[PDB]
């Protein structure tokens, strides 16, 4: 049981914040979806894994 | 069993932006019958119940505002909320009633952005209604900052204090988005009257140097 | 004015029983089945079963078998909850709700809070804190509620008349007591001109106490 905090960064700039718990892997793999829940309408998405893993960035390219 | 897992656990988002929390079943919410999916979204706010706010998965309740669209169909749903407004502060909840028992997420917590705001600063020395008790609590509240995180110090005579404090917090208010903490330091009436300088200093990004409040027993 | 009314607070020691009581108002009771929610202090939504309104045939949820008794007062239009063997677990608030052809709930109860406990019922001590100084702007006034248990005790200011800029902080429990505070903020030309006091009641001990905040 951990908790991933995530940094929802959006082609304007502008930035949501988000936290999955779980293992790592699924609280991770959820992450992952709710980007692709979220590309549909913001673009394309990066993400970067830091604070050994349980921070991350997802910066959507937009259009 | 029908297991629901919701997603993310917590959002915070700004004012006026697009918010979208996701539910998904372990199994076919959908009930070929009726083709209906047995899934519904509820709102609960602190202290409160819960309220309904969509059914039968993409159905709006009357009287819940249309910034609130539900969406999905088997075993993949969403909850969006089209501009977020203060009020929208709460707790979500999806719930299945496809397959007894009736089974909720671990819900999805909304919190609002805002600009920050520095807290406002109030000590307060014992009352003589407690000291005549023989107990001495000074009180030191924070209130109204932004963001959540702060930190509190306490000061007897110009040396920190640890044992004896006691603090609290509210969850964010619903009509500017802050949040504020209560802090008591609790000493002997004996323990007290032995010192005269009295601080409480609060640290929050909002300001380089801590914000410090105090008293002198002695005024 | 369609609701369902649940019974208040409970404070009971663990080995003992409980009976909440859910009475509906403004809507035939047998019309539809009432069911059962409970949820633990900071945790999420539970479903424990339902019951039918008008056979008074129970259904209970794995984890709610054994201890748990979902009755009827037909003649009442009055749902029951009953508890035997409480544990500390049992500590939670439970709701009664109401339950359409459209599968969702669309009323229910307020919620009747159970507290698993062998602590003594104490008391609050409700001391005033007015500001030190006296500058002229904002003025934060407060109370101090303190080594009463157990939960609750409502706060409000000049009698609910006096609610916005007001922090009522949730209460901090040690050795088996609690102690709150709440304050409240307003225009200097008010204070002291008008009248700030606290109204603090703890139903627990039947305590009712207001404090006026003078300089």
């Amino acid at each position: 049981e951990v908790t991933i905090k995530v940094n929802l960064i959006f082609a304007d700039g502008k930035i949501q914040t988000a936290e999955f718990k779980g293992t790592f892997e699924e609280a991770t793999a959820e992450a992952y979806r709710y980007a692709a829940l979220l590309a549909k309408v913001n673009g394309e998405w990066t993400a970067d894994l830091e604070d050994g893993g349980n921070h991350m960035n997802i910066k959507f390219a937009g259009k | 069993d029908i297991v629901m897992s919701q997603s993310p656990s917590s959002l915070a988002v700004s004012a006026g932006e697009k918010v979208t929390m996701s539910c998904k079943s372990s199994q076919s919410l959908l009930n070929s019958r009726t083709r209906k999916n047995y899934l519904a979204w509820y709102q609960q706010k602190p202290g409160q119940s819960p309220k309904v706010l969509i059914y039968w998965a993409s159905t709006r309740e009357s009287g819940v505002p249309d910034r609130f669209t539900g969406r999905g169909s088997g075993t993949d749903f969403t909850l969006t909320i089209s501009s977020v407004q203060a009020e929208d502060q709460a707790v979500y909840y999806c719930k299945q009633a496809y397959i007894p028992p009736l089974t909720f997420g671990a819900g999805t917590k909304l919190e609002l952005k805002r600009a920050d705001a520095a807290p406002t600063v109030s000590i307060f020395p014992p009352s003589s209604e407690q000291l005549t008790s023989g107990g001495a609590s000074v009180v030191c509240f924070l209130n109204n900052f932004y963001p959540k995180d702060i930190n509190v110090k306490w000061k007897i005579d110009g040396s920190e204090r640890q044992n004896g404090v006691l603090n609290s917090w509210t969850d964010q208010d619903s009509k500017d988005s802050t949040y504020s903490m209560s802090s008591t330091l609790t000493l002997t009436k004996d323990e007290y009257e032995r010192h005269n300088s009295y601080t409480c200093e609060a640290t929050h990004k909002t300001s380089t140097s801590p914000i410090v409040k105090s008293f002198n027993r002695n005024e | 004015q369609i609701q369902l009314v649940q019974s208040g607070p409970e404070l009971k020691k663990p080995g003992e029983t409980v009976k909440i009581s859910c009475k509906a108002s403004g809507y035939t009771f047998t019309d539809f089945s009432m069911h059962w929610v409970n949820q633990a202090p900071g945790k999420g939504l539970n479903w424990m079963g339902w019951v039918n309104t008008e056979t008074g045939e129970p259904t209970y949820a794995d984890d709610f078998k054994g201890r748990f008794a979902f009755s009827l007062e037909t003649s009442a239009s009055t749902a029951y909850l009953q508890i035997n063997s409480l544990k500390n677990e049992d500590t939670a608030t439970y709701f009664c709700a109401r339950f359409l052809l459209r599968q969702y709930f669309d009323v229910w109860g307020a919620g009747t809070t159970v507290t698993v406990s062998s602590a003594k019922t104490t008391p609050p001590s409700v001391y005033p804190l007015a500001p030190g100084s006296a500058a002229q702007s904002m003025v934060t006034l407060g109370c101090l509620v303190k080594g009463y248990f157990p939960e609750p005790v409502t706060v409000t200011w000049n009698s609910g008349s006096l609610s916005s800029g007001v922090h009522t902080f949730p209460a901090v429990l040690q050795s088996d007591l609690y102690t709150l505070s709440s304050s409240v903020t307003v225009p200097s030309s008010t204070w002291p001109s008008e009248t700030v006091t606290c109204n603090v009641a703890h139903p627990a001990s039947s305590t009712k106490v207001d404090k006026k905040i003078v300089p």
